Formats: structure tokens, C-alpha cells, sequence
């Protein structure tokens, strides 16, 4: 069962799931995310690579860090088999040096996500209403302007589409200079989904689905961030 | 658990009441007694033997009768005594008039009382309320106005103050009352289990509620109960603090912090429940909606005798998303019929400014009795070729005539004879204001209404 | 110059007759019992006398100056007239007559104030139903026959809607220093009528219905706007706030929807206010007419509910105005009679408790306190008060602080209520039958405020 | 006389500026524009492009073409001498079979203005009032929301100031994830001369500086349309 994962995250004292763990307790539920592995050598990194597909992203998986970019934990776009080997020798070296007693769970061999539309889809816990769901649009349209329409869980179809159309930048879902319309259907299944989640398993304290790329068919969840309670 | 005999009780206990008339108890016992309550009324009071002309009786437990409902008003360090009486008659439902609980920090004391109650299978009502009417049942424990106008609108009220001005606020805006309900601090019955008894009461058809806000974990119950209420009777809510400010306000006047501004929104659209900003909005639109079914389309006509009228109308309409569009044609050759060739048939119909009284006669007929009209909102601007009462009077007969059940909303530009006429037609259950921009605004509500259900329809649709 | 249209000498009524059900007839009335006292003229081909007063078939055989002549003859008799009211070297054709531009006959009108111009008269309309100006008794409209006397000049390009709002101040307790029915606005305008307004003691407040300017006055209407708004607060009851509205308005005018947005822009740019509704406009005109405007935001809200206080801020908030914590020596004041769980967080809620006199004290206190610079005073019905005993409290209060702070007043009750709003209204204190609407009213004059600050500041010297 | 532009183009019989006709009448009041040179040769494309310093952009100058991009007519970013001969033949030919009749003034030369904060200035000509200027975040925040600002010219400081805060998408001006705030002196500045143009030249119909990169200092108009009356 998946809550396994959460049940062996609060067994040894997490207060939160990581990266890859975080990714296939959501793809459980049904909602698509990054072809992901987690690589324990650099030979299991170009494996997993070729399995996924190239490019791929490389990041570091360890409680220690929760900001890879700063410490030198990601690196991007890596095309061939041994692009992503001195990018694994450079991930690893470079953790060394920022923080050097850090825990290697290993380093997570990732999907990279083309460009698209990029979405937020929220999780909280309300002390009236419950599990919600937030959503918006990504960079900042959420972040900035604070544009989120919430929804009190469960979903239902009709709360799903209607949120969707509720936020003020609905229109980049809908086509726009150099962007055709996105797959609107596969968002509201998200967002149903992501309330299942938050309805069905009360040890998760929220959920934040940060970046999600919708494209004209489908979406993928890029990074995904899961806490405990 | 069913509220059924706290809103028809056989039995009332009134606990406060004195020879003193000032006492809150003894206001209570009054509006009793005037309003007509024909069940079983017990003052009691250490020493009276006779309150108002009914025996006394110095503990609830005395009474030869089983009381149903104890109204409490004595002293806060006072409450939990009588309740462990009341708890020994076996009182279903204490009505807990009496402040200083959780609004002034006293938090323990309201919890106590609301476990003592429990204990003895008693839910509390409050406390710090100004009580509740019923007006099916000819019951007014309250020590507010003595009267209401009978009709179908339940009004709940979080605030003591406001909630008992409004109250008498509801016989000036000539609101038909079903009952009122202050629940103060909502230690144990809340919205949600008035909402449920509301539900299945076939004397109320609207409920408007005062709130600033539910208790932790209630808010799932509540939108599930508010819902299904909204698949028949429409439900506004006047929410207090629905800015961050206004929260802390809000904060400050209940002791306890309402919570999420975007959330209570989200939930009340869920609910199928209009969020009304302000009172003046709220009464509008529950005169409006008690008054008239929901439309069943969107060819909505709007009336006039004003251009001016008109635009403020098509302009309020927008801001509230409903557009107009073209009437039938039917209905514009009837027009056509007595207007000049001047008039503007766009909707708003424009029926010119030298319209006498009976065009409003003829023109609302005609409008009201089309297949292919679903709602009118008739507006008037005083002229001397007019009189208001006349006009009044037309839209009347015009709707008597129609025989059929159509919304409609009135709105009238004038002097003093004007608000006269839209007393009258307010005092005829039909929807009128002394602007078009209210009377659309009560209209949008209607439709307004119509969405929310659809909105909670569609929430609930298999698979 | 419009100081010979809105004060006359004299003034002739052309299509006033036996009949008292024609327009003209109807305005000659009101002239008559409204109390004008310059000289008066019956305009009829055949009678020889109407209202006791001697009847000439012509302007042109008044052995006088005629002013300004009312005309409400038939279309196609207009430009008659306005030859021989331009032989008389009449100043102003009041054009009440319908029949022009709104419906299509733009041709006409056109040659209707060139012939007038020909003369050097200006035409006002056609298409109105007059106009009125109660320093000079002058009732030229076809309208109520009477008005509250104030302060407040209210221009119309709406006729049906604009001669009913004439009426519905009455009702509002709305004080009135002139009526002016623009109709078409073939000639004179609104920034014509801006510029009298402004430089007229009566008028301290201009209210304006307003659909659509014409193509080349808007620079010159933000310019004199802007000048007006330093002194005197400008609302705008702007008609065609959205595209089918617009439309509508189109319609009813006959002249072409011009752009919302540029609209709204050049009313900021101007300091003027937009009022979205009747109510608005008249609640703030009310309050903008017998109030300042305030020195600083230090604004109280006073009441004995919590509820009717956090409508109130919810309210202000909505307009971009915040309270903050009232000053400390207003606090301990009224400490000396409110119960200890009485709140000071502003609203200062002095709890349902509170009898009368306490109202009287709070306000007093607070309008007295230097660190206050406004007060909206909020008010529940219940039986330890009286609505009436309330409102002398509210007056005393303000007689005795015997300073000008804004106020505005919010009561909710039964009849008794209604009753002390009306009484309050009547003293010229701006009092409402709920909390929002009062708030609305004191925000009115913080906007105010602001709208004369931008403009201020925009005519700064660089 | 900067004036000698507008009447060289009316006596030409043309109803709009070319885009260094514009920048030069745009600058000549004092709002900053792209440095510019209008290349008569390929050799004169490379020389420009050395005396301005790389990396370049070069667009087709032709009454005939006024969707430079949308006929092949713009190569941005040009990062060297050879990127540079590959875009000139590149465009001559892509205007040459997309627009065959259009008569070639040149090819114009330009700095490729680094990223930031794109902007739109407008003027327009509303019946009622005049010359208009018109504020804007560019991108999707006007071309796709609609989120603009209007002031009838002339324009204070203060109608400047106060319509530039108006706008939604005033944030984006203050500093946001991965940008610095920007010259809100230079934005105001450069709307209070875009009214008087409209002001004193009543030959010009409307003018639409649009993307405008506003910078931490200053700001810089890139593409510029005068439409001539
Ligand atoms: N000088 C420049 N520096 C940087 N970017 C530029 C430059 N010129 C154009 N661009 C960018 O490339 C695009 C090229 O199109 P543009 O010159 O605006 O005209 P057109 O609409 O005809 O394509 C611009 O919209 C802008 O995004
Ligand atoms: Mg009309
Ligand atoms: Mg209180």
C-alpha cells in the first residue's frame, strides 16, 4: 500500500516526505508525475536515464537539503548518458562542500518536463471546512498577485471546472500568443484527485503540487511536496 | 438531536422573570404573553407566588408539567444551578439568555454549561442570545419588539445587537417572518442544526443568516446541510467580516477567530448560499425571494417609462452578470399596439415618458402572459401624466390578471407620492424599491438563486 | 455667461395656454406658485391673458427684454420661434421640446442652435424638461412645484429619470440650489453649467446624471472639472458604465457610446466621484452637503453593537479606508461610564447596554478629542434606548462640540428608528437606516478628500 | 525639424513612420530608444553590427512589410558576425517570396536589448478627449487581460505616477522572484512625453511604443509605430 510511505516516514521521525516518495504517493492516486528513479550509483544514474529517456534532471535526495539549488543538488536538461555523469559526480562533490554530514538517500533521476503552462495545485486543512484545495497559475500569478480560487473537499466535477474558471488568469489555459489551449479535463482530475488525498489521509497536514505543467494533452507533476502531521 | 418542540414547545419555563418590568426575564415573559403563546407558560421566581397573572413557581423541577423549554436569564455564576434543575425536570432545550461566557474570555464557564446540559440530555441554545420567535407557534421568547410581520423568512442572527435591531428592522422593510433566532455564542446548537429544522419546515421557504463565523470542524456539516436546503429554499448570509480588518472586528465582538475570508466564500458557493455584503442587500434580495418563484428562463424584460431608468437597470444587471437581449416579437406588436412609433424595443422596452397609469396596466400584462417572457422588472419615473398609485395599482392587476406566477421586481423614482405607492406594493408582497438599480439588484438575485441551485445540482450529480 | 439664464429679469413661456395640461401650462404654474418675481410673459397666439397675467402672441411684441424664453411648442414650430426670440434679442432659448437628435433629427437641431447662435442666444436642450434655481424662486420645469432649499445643483441629461430624481430629493431631505434638465446638450453643457456653478455661492455641491459629452469637450471638461473640484465636490452618476448599458444609454440619447475607460479616467483626473447608483449618489451628496471634508484619518466609528461595528469596517475596508487604535485620552474618557468588556480597538463598542446619554457623552468625547478628525456613530434599537432619545443626544453632542468634524450616522430599528433618521436628515446630519450605508456616506467624504488631493497635486507648478 | 519626419512621410503619401523614422522622432523627445543603423549592404550589416557590439538584432525597413516577424522579416540575437550574414540573406530572401513587390529601404541594425520588464506606451485619439496615453505590463497583461491604464494628455506627475500604480500588474514593476524593481521615474517620465507628442502633433493619429524594457534605470523603447493623419 502506499501508505506504507507515510507510515515509514513518521516511524523515523519525518515531518515530511521526500522528493521521490512524495512522487509516487501521488501517482498512486492517479495523478501523473515525472518518470522518476532514484539512482544509488552513478552507473544506476545513466541506467535510469536510458530507461526514462534522455534529457533528464539529476537532484540530490536527502533530508538535509530542502533548497538543491543552493547547494549545487540540481542540475537540468542533461541529454546524453554521460552528461548526467559528471552532472552526478558535480551534484555529489558539490554537497560535500555546502553541507558535508548530509544524509544521501541517493540522487533522483528525473523526467525533464518540457515548457508548458505551468499550474499550482494546492492542499491545506481549513479548521472550519477540512482538506481544500488550492489552485492557480504558476510563477507569479500565485505568488505575486495571489490569484487562487479554493475549493472544500471533496470535489466534485462541477467544483473542479469551476475553480479552474474562477482565477484571473484563466485565459493561459485557454490559447494565447505562442501557446495553444491546454487540457483543461486533465487539470479538473487533478484537482479532484489532490482533494481524495487530503480527504482520505488525515496524516497529511497539506500538499503542494508545485510546479504542474499542463500542456494541450495531458499534464505532469513537476515537484511535489508532501507534510505530515 | 430534532428541534421540533424548541420551536413548538407544549411547555415554557422563564427563568429571571420578576415584578421588577425592567428585568430581562420579565420583558421575556411579556412578549409571551402578548404575542399569544396558547401552551403552557411557568414564571419562575424565588418568591413570587404570580407573575403576570400566572402562578410561579421557585424551581422548573416544581412545576407540575413537563417542560419542554427553559428560558434562562439570571446571572452567569447563577446558569449552572438552574441548569442542573432544569436537568432534574428533564428540559429538553435551554435557552440561555444570559452573557459573560466565552465573549468576555470566560471559556471554561461555557463549556461547563454546555456539559452539564449534555449530561442531562439538554442542548443548550446560546448563550448570550436575545432568544428566538416562532411565529407558526405564537411564540416570542424574546425580550425584543413584541411583534413581527407573519411570512416565511427565517432570520438567524450571530449578534445579539444587531440581530434584535434588525428584527425590528424586518416590519419596516415589510419582511414576512417565520421565526427568529439568536444564537449568540453557539456553544452547542449552531446554523447547521437550525438549518435542518428549517430544512423541513413547510412554514419557512427563505432563511437569512447574520454570521461571523462556525466552530472548528463544522464547516464539512455545514456545507453538506446548507446544500441540500439550497435545493429548496434559497439561503443568504450576511457575512460579518469578510475582510481581515473586519475579521479582527469580528474577532474582538465573539471571542473566537471566525476564519479563512476565501475559504468561507468557496464553501458558501458550494452551499449554493448568496453572500450578502451589506443589510440593505440582504433584505432586497429575501423580500424578492420570498415573494417570487426563481425564473424558469433567462428572457428576462425589463419596463420602463425612463431611458434613464433603463441604463441604470442594463448596467446594474452586467455588474451582477445578466444580460438582456431582444423580447419576442409577439410581445413587441402588442406593445406596438398603444406606444409611439418612438419607443425603444431593445429591452429595456422603453415605453416614453408621456406613459399614462394604464400603459403599466397593459404593458405588464402583455409581458407577463408572453410564453417567451420568464421575468419582469418593471421600473417607473413620477411624471405629472402619472400617478404613482395608479401605476402601483396597474402592475396589480396586471399580475392578478396574468394568472400565472412570474418574478417581478418594481422600482419607483419619485417624491412622497411615490414611497407611498411602493409601501403599497411591498405591503402586496410584490418587490419594490425607490431605485432601479435595487429593484434589478433583487431581480439578479432571483437568478442569482437559480444559479446557486443549479451550481449544488450539478455538485451532485452521479459519478 | 449664465448669470441672465439662471437670474433673469424676465421670461417668456412659449406654448402655455387655456389648456392646463400642456407642458407649457404646467411651467407657467410652477413659475407662478414657486414665487418668481421678475416680470413673466404667456406666449399664445389667441389668449389674451393666462394666469392673471397679460398674454402677447410674440417675443417679439413684449414691450420689454425677455431674458430667456421657455419653449414648448411642436417641433416643427421651434425654429419659428427662435427667429422671433432672436429678433427680440433674446439671450437664452430654454428648447423644452422633444423631437431632435434622440430621435434621429439631427439636421434639425443642428440648424436650431445655429439659427440661435445667428442671434448670439444659446439654446439649452431641446429636449428637457427646464430647469430650476431657487436663489432667484425660478421653477421653469414642468416638475414638482417645489424643493428643499440647500446647497446641491443637480444637471440631468436623463429627462424621465432626472425630473423624478427632482422629486425623489424631496424624499431624501436633500437640499436644493438649482435643477438643470441638459437634455440633447445641443448647445450649452455640462462644462458650460460647471462654470456657473463654480463661481455661484449658492452651490456647494454639483450632482451630475451624465450619459455622454460631446466629441471635443472632454480636455475643456477635465480642465474646469479639475478647477471646480478644488472647492466644491463633483459626483457623477455615470449612465453606460458597461458596453450594454452603453448601448442602452446610445439608445436613449441618440448619440454614440464613447469609452468607459477613458470616462472613469478623466473623472479621477478631474476629482470628481462616480456613483455606480441613485442611493450612492444621493447618500454622498447628503453627506458631502453638511459636512467638511476631514484633516487627517483618524476616524472613530462609535456603537452600541459589535455586528453593526464590524459591517461598518467591512464597509470602509471595501473603500480602502482602515481604523486604527482611537487616541488614548479619548479612551480613558469613555472608560468613565462603559462596562470593562466594553471594546476600544475602534469600533469603540460601548455595548447594548448603553443608555441614550451615553451616546450623547461618547460623542461629545470624541468630537471634542483633538486627535479625532471624524465620527460615524452607530446605533441598535433596543429597549434600554430610544431611537429619538439617541439622535438629540447625537445633536447635543454636535452643538456642543461646537467644531465641524465630519459625521455620519447609522441606525437600525422598528418605525421608531425610521422616525430618528428622518429627524437627524432634517437637521442636516447625515443619518442612514444602516451601518454600511453610513460608512458608505463618511467614505464619500474621505474619497472626496483624495479626489481633491490628486487634483491638487496635479496642478502642481514644476 | 524633427517635424521634417512627419511631412517627408506626408508628402510621400504614407500614413506611418518606418521604425528608425519613429525611434528618431520618439528619441528626439527625449524617450529612450534603441541605438540604430539602417544598413544599405550586408557589409554595412556586419560593420553596424561591430559598431554597436554584439549580440544584434536585424529587421527588414519597408514601407511594403509592417509584420517584420510574421513575414521572416526579424533575426534577434545575433551573436556573431557569421549569425549576422546568415539573418541578412535570411531575411532578404524571406521578405523576398513572402512580400516580392516591397520596396527595401534598407535592413535596420540594432542593439539586442537585454531581458527585463516589458512594457507598452500608447497614445490614441478618444472623441471626447483628445490624445490619450496608455500604460500597460506587456505580454499577456495587456494583449491577453486587458489591464491598462489611461490618462487624458497633457500628463501631470501626478496622473503619471498614479496610473502606472493603477494597473494589476503593478507588481511586476516593484521587484519579484528573479528581477529587480525597476525606474518608475523613467517609466513616468517617458509617459508625460508620449502625451505631449500626442499634444503638439496633431498629425500624429496614434503611436504605440510597444515593447518598452524598463530596466532598474531607465528604460528603453525597442519597436515603435507613428501612424500618420
Ligand atoms: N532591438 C531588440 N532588442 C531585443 N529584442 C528585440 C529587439 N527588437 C525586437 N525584439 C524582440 O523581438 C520581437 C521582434 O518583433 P518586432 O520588432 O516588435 O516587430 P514585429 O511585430 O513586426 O515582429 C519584438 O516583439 C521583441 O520581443
Ligand atoms: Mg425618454
Ligand atoms: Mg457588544
Amino acid at each position: 500500500s502506499s501508505r506504507d510511505l507515510l507510515l515509514k516516514a513518521k516511524e523515523n521521525g519525518r515531518k515530511s516526505l521526500l522528493e521521490h516518495e512524495a512522487k509516487y504517493f501521488i501517482s498512486s492516486y492517479g495523478i501523473p508525475v515525472t518518470n522518476i528513479r532514484l539512482a544509488k550509483s552513478e552507473e544506476e544514474a545513466v541506467n535510469f536515464s536510458r530507461e526514462i529517456g534522455f534529457p533528464v534532471v539529476l537532484k540530490i535526495v536527502s533530508p538535509q537539503v530542502v533548497h538543491k539549488s543552493d547547494v549545487g543538488g540540481v542540475k537540468v536538461n542533461l541529454r546524453s548518458e554521460e552528461e548526467v555523469r559528471k552532472a552526478y559526480r558535480e551534484i555529489i562533490e558539490n554537497v560535500k562542500r555546502n553541507v558535508p554530514n548530509a544524509e544521501i538517500e541517493g540522487i533522483l533521476v528525473q523526467e525533464f518536463a518540457p515548457p508548458g503552462v505551468e499550474l499550482i495545485i494546492g492542499l491545506l486543512r481549513d479548521p472550519q471546512f477540512g482538506p481544500t484545495v488550492m489552485f492557480g497559475l504558476g510563477g507569479v500569478f500565485v505568488e505575486l498577485f495571489r490569484d487562487v480560487s479554493f475549493r472544500v473537499a471533496p470535489l466534485s466535477e462541477q467544483d473542479a471546472e469551476s475553480m479552474i474558471k474562477e482565477v484571473k488568469a484563466y485565459k493561459l489555459l485557454t490559447g494565447f500568443r505562442g501557446m495553444e489551449p491546454v487540457d483543461i479535463e486533465a487539470i479538473k482530475d487533478a484537482l479532484i484527485r489532490a482533494g481524495r488525498i487530503g480527504v482520505e489521509n488525515e496524516e497529511i497536514a497539506e500538499m503542494d503540487l508545485n510546479p504542474v505543467i499542463a500542456y494541450p494533452k495531458g499534464i505532469k507533476v513537476v515537484d511535489a511536496r508532501i507534510i505530515l502531521r | 438531536n430534532d428541534l421540533e418542540r424548541l420551536f413548538n414547545p407544549s411547555a415554557i419555563a422563564v427563568v429571571g422573570a420578576s415584578k421588577d418590568p425592567s428585568k430581562i426575564g420579565s420583558q421575556i415573559l411579556r412578549n409571551l404573553l402578548s404575542y399569544g403563546f396558547k401552551g403552557k407558560v411557568y414564571p419562575i421566581n424565588p418568591t413570587a407566588d404570580e407573575l403576570m397573572g400566572l402562578k410561579c413557581y421557585p424551581k422548573v423541577s416544581d412545576v407540575p408539567d413537563k417542560v419542554d423549554v427553559a428560558v434562562i436569564s439570571v446571572p452567569s455564576d447563577k446558569v449552572l444551578g438552574v441548569i442542573d434543575d432544569c436537568g432534574k425536570a428533564g428540559v429538553k432545550f435551554a435557552v440561555v439568555i444570559t452573557s459573560g461566557f466565552k465573549e468576555v474570555g470566560n471559556e471554561e464557564l461555557e463549556e461547563e454549561l454546555v456539559r452539564r446540559a449534555h449530561s442531562y440530555g439538554m442542548r443548550v441554545l446560546g448563550p448570550n442570545i436575545f432568544g428566538y420567535l416562532y411565529a407558526p407557534a405564537r411564540l416570542n421568547a424574546t425580550f425584543g419588539p413584541k411583534d413581527v410581520l407573519s411570512g416565511n423568512v427565517a432570520f438567524i442572527s450571530q449578534s445579539g445587537a444587531l440581530g434584535i435591531a434588525l428584527m425590528g428592522y424586518t416590519v419596516v422593510e415589510n419582511i414576512g417572518i417565520s421565526s427568529i433566532v439568536s444564537v449568540g455564542n453557539k456553544a452547542d446548537l449552531d446554523d447547521v442544526d437550525l438549518l435542518d429544522f428549517f430544512d423541513k419546515d413547510p412554514n419557512t421557504g427563505v432563511i437569512m443568516i447574520y454570521l461571523e463565523g462556525i466552530a472548528p470542524g463544522r464547516g464539512r456539516m455545514f456545507i453538506d446541510v446548507a446544500s441540500r436546503v439550497s435545493l429548496r429554499k434559497p439561503i443568504i448570509v450576511i457575512k460579518a467580516g469578510r475582510t481581515e480588518v473586519g475579521a479582527r472586528a469580528a474577532a474582538s465582538h465573539t471571542g473566537s477567530i471566525a476564519g479563512s475570508v476565501a475559504i468561507y466564500e468557496s464553501a458558501f458557493k458550494q452551499s449554493g448560499i448568496l453572500m450578502a455584503k451589506s443589510v440593505e442587500d440582504a433584505f432586497d434580495w429575501t423580500k424578492a425571494l420570498s415573494w417570487n418563484p426563481i425564473p424558469e428562463g433567462e428572457r428576462l424584460i425589463v419596463l420602463t417609462n425612463g431611458g434613464g431608468a433603463g441604463v441604470q437597470s442594463t448596467d446594474t444587471f452586467a455588474d451582477n452578470g445578466i444580460y438582456l437581449s431582444k423580447p419576442p416579437e409577439s410581445l413587441i406588436q402588442e406593445i406596438k399596439k398603444f406606444v409611439p412609433p418612438f419607443a425603444s424595443f431593445a429591452n429595456p422596452i422603453d415605453i416614453t415618458g408621456m406613459a399614462p397609469d394604464d400603459w403599466y396596466y397593459m404593458g405588464t400584462l402583455a409581458a407577463l402572459k408572453n410564453p417567451d417572457v420568464d421575468a419582469l422588472t418593471v421600473l417607473y419615473c413620477q411624471t405629472a401624466v402619472t400617478t404613482p398609485i395608479g401605476v402601483a395599482k396597474g402592475i396589480v392587476d396586471a399580475i392578478k390578471e396574468a394568472g400565472n406566477s412570474k418574478p417581478v421586481t418594481v422600482g419607483m423614482v419619485g417624491g412622497p407620492e411615490v414611497a407611498e405607492a411602493v409601501s403599497f406594493l411591498n405591503k402586496q408582497r410584490i418587490a419594490a424599491y425607490p431605485t432601479p438599480e435595487r429593484a434589478s439588484s433583487a431581480m439578479s438575485a432571483l437568478y442569482a438563486y437559480a444559479r446557486a441551485r443549479s451550481y449544488v445540482m450539478k455538485s451532485l450529480a452521479v459519478r
